[PDB]
DNA sequence: TGCCGAGGCCGCTCAATTGGTCGTAGACAGCTCTAGCACCGCTTAAACGCACGTACGCGCTGTCCCCCGCGTTTTAACCGCCAAGGGGATTACTCCCTAGTCTCCAGGCACGTGTCAGATATATACATCCTGTGCATGTACTCGGGATATTG
DNA sequence: CAATATCCCGAGTACATGCACAGGATGTATATATCTGACACGTGCCTGGAGACTAGGGAGTAATCCCCTTGGCGGTTAAAACGCGGGGGACAGCGCGTACGTGCGTTTAAGCGGTGCTAGAGCTGTCTACGACCAATTGAGCGGCCTCGGCA
């Protein structure tokens, strides 16, 4: 026995579409926002709950950015995404160009 | 690199709650460019109400304006 | 030393409205937020009103144009109703 | 025996507590008494549409005490709201499921 | 052949004019402005500050509708663009 | 008023069309993009007499239409303020 | 009573220092605006008048004309990469727009 | 009764830089705009960074802190560099 | 042998762009306002900012063990190209409606000044609404076992 | 039809609510004060309306071929599942910084007196820029010269 592929994918969304737990893990993201604040201000400390509320904020635009993508795929016929269709989704926004 | 940890399976799961069926391969390696940038342009801010108030240590209320000024509000850490 | 917030506030309104019921400590953090944010919008955009006709002072028929401004639809045709009943009473009490 | 002025505007939220804020948002000038009165009860009111509008969901899952996953599946579903609070995301809150009607299975 | 068409676009990106009819665009604000409050009277000057605030949004819609025909592989431009440019800018 | 929107002809639409850099317009774009004018025209003009409301003129003046521009992120540059 | 020296003449500044103090109280800022804080605030306007007229200007002098009509701001304003981020909000009136066709709608 | 503007000195400031050059009425009143925007952009936001540490004035650096988050890129570090000339001078 | 049609090189001449020269009409830049209202200088009292001390909260750093992420590989269905078929988007043209200009004529009402009372600020005294704290017990959770639903 | 999975129901419980309590700091009262702005009243800009004319533009029609779309294809690049690997998530002690208190004194505001920076003018009065006309050039295709390949 074996699903045929697509069965598990459709699975995947009714699970995540339903909780609402963090996804990337604490201590690898945590060691991110670390990196990327010691290039503007040597030997920062953060409060333990400041880095949550880039997690919380993180999440929330990464799955913003994902919904606004797929209505691209969809559009092109598609059912996969590329980068060519988040390129165009963040100029309509004005993000990058 | 510390951005590698950004692992291929948690680029899924946002995905899979975004409602996305199928990923291109090219998209994980694209996206980290995204998280990685969005980060940049938070920290700036928050790390500028930081020296502004000669205080050393980023705090939630930081965090919370920085995100307040660029139009990406979160209610939670306080309003 | 001691903060302040509307705590208290939100919880005798809860009362009001489904007497059974009550508000997780996670989620008094968001009505406190929401109750903070929608002051501070309205608050913040009432000072322009009294600079663009220059007046002095803020008054009830000023923020009742900042409710009707900052709130769509027929959410502000009730909230300009609301309001206009809580000034009815006070007025006749002072 | 002080009254107090919530009272006589019949409102249950705070209108001197209220006043002394606006009083701290006005240029280098003084606020009408009669604004505490239609400031609140126009902050009130949006009580009683944020949370009221949880009869639709908190009663509906059999549990109760109101919980962040709710007010999101809710602020985000009514639609004369949603517009005063998009600028906000919910921190716990999660999103409404949906699937698109092309990536189901034909 | 579709070269006209191509010599439209570098005549209209050249020239700074008002692209719609002044008499149609000013009867057309007055009339959405009466459901508002009836007996308005409009400033000369905010008639037309409305009409060039507008053509500025109009053709920044086309300038972004566009690029959604180029993702289909198409030329032509069609409602269902439009509609998916307002709905990933949020309007 | 009868029915002025019509007056926002075709041409016109293809004027601004060709400045926006497209080549081809199927026939469906001019009835679609009347309605968004129509819906923008609403959410402006009605800032602009609350805006009118408030000082108890009766003129809509240029300020009190930048005025209503400027808080929906749209700020115009030519008129003041 | 030694004449008197403008507070713009003594700061090294063309923008009105004077002027300024007076907007800014009376803006909806909190009561104390101090002096030295209208001098760092006229540089940190007449600035960009220098940024943006500078390349500007440098834009009248290639189409071979003496005044700087409108659409000469928005070939600027919208074409520096750094004036482009600080002027998002702006529409300038008569200002026209910026000439581009698609590279995949020519032919051949 | 008068009107005020700061046509003079954006008028100035052109003959600073270009001084062959000119600006016709119509391309005035943009720079009249443009310059009491991010006027009121500097205020509001030195304002509330006031409000936010609990302080009453707004010093030099309730300011430098308003155009150092306000401002995009170079133009922040060249800001806060041509500033700080001027108090520096003006306090002599 | 031959024959003689098909194929490969040089000027005419119409149609876009581009750069060039003329001339008549507003709209910039320069004075003179000059009258005038704000910036400036000189007193002063006082609010609030800046800078020590020091108390003790909480953020950083070292220790152990499971979920999860990493690596394989088969194979399936999706992305991709391409070729063909229809009609709808364009083009060119003639007839037509009405936008744009100038012109006269009225009267709504934007605009600014003059009065004076209704309104809110500020003080002092004072009492009761809210904050921080410590406390029992009910809700919502995590787990295990079986029923119902649905995929292949 | 078989199998993996989601759904559902009851047990046992580590913890978060919702309450009662002490008490403190700020909402409220009672009285005095002054100045903002509501109300009345002109003067004057200009928003509006109706006429006539020229001519730019829009409307409607006819012909066509450019494009959009559907179908069928050969291939690579993803999803699923398994097996294996490393690294996330759960645990006490130091001391560094945020936070609060005390104090000095830098500096802004408030009143007053004097005059020059700045903004409504004139119809200024030129002199840029706007149409309006012009000449060069490129680009392309068609109508005239000369050698050769396939055919009698």
């Amino acid at each position: 026995h074996r699903y045929r592929p697509g069965t598990v994918a459709l699975r995947e969304i009714r699970r995540y579409q339903k909780s609402t737990e963090l996804l990337i893990r604490k201590l690898p993201f945590q060691r991110l926002v670390r990196e990327i604040a010691q290039d503007f201000k040597t030997d920062l400390r953060f409060q333990s709950s400041a880095v949550m509320a880039l997690q919380e904020a993180c999440e929330a635009y990464l799955v913003g950015l994902f919904e606004d993508t797929n209505l691209c795929a969809i559009h092109a016929k598609r059912v996969t995404i590329m980068p060519k269709d988040i390129q165009l989704a963040r100029r309509i926004r004005g993000e990058r160009a | 690199d510390n951005i590698q940890g950004i692992t291929k399976p948690a680029i899924r799961r946002l995905a899979r709650r975004g409602g996305v069926k199928r990923i291109s391969g090219l998209i994980y390696e694209e996206t980290r460019g995204v998280l990685k940038v969005f980060l940049e342009n938070v920290i700036r801010d928050a790390v500028t109400y930081t020296e502004h108030a000669k205080r050393k240590t980023v705090t939630a209320m930081d965090v919370v304006y920085a995100l307040k000024r660029q139009g990406r509000t979160l209610y939670g850490f306080g309003g | 030393s001691r903060k302040e917030s509307y705590s208290i506030y939100v919880y005798k309104v809860l009362k009001q409205v489904h007497p059974d019921t009550g508000i997780s400590s996670k989620a008094m953090g968001i009505m406190n937020s929401f109750v903070n944010d929608i002051f501070e919008r309205i608050a913040g955009e009432a000072s322009r009103l009294a600079h663009y006709n220059k007046r002095s002072t803020i008054t009830s028929r000023e923020i009742q144009t900042a409710v009707r401004l900052l709130l769509p639809g027929e959410l502000a045709k009730h909230a300009v109703s609301e309001g206009t009943k809580a000034v009815t009473k006070y007025t006749s009490s002072k | 025996k002080a009254v107090s002025r919530s009272q006589r505007a019949g409102l249950q939220f705070p209108v001197g507590r209220i006043h002394r804020h606006l009083k701290s948002r006005t240029t280098s000038h003084g606020r009408v008494g009669a604004t505490a009165a239609v400031y609140s009860a126009a902050i009130l009111e949006y009580l009683t549409a944020e949370v009221l509008e949880l009869a639709g969901n908190a009663s509906k899952d059999l549990k109760v005490k109101r919980i962040t996953p709710r007010h999101l599946q809710l602020a985000i579903r009514g639609d004369e709201e949603l517009d005063s609070l998009i600028k906000a995301t919910i921190a716990g809150g999660g999103v409404i499921p949906h699937i698109h009607k092309s990536l189901i299975g034909k």
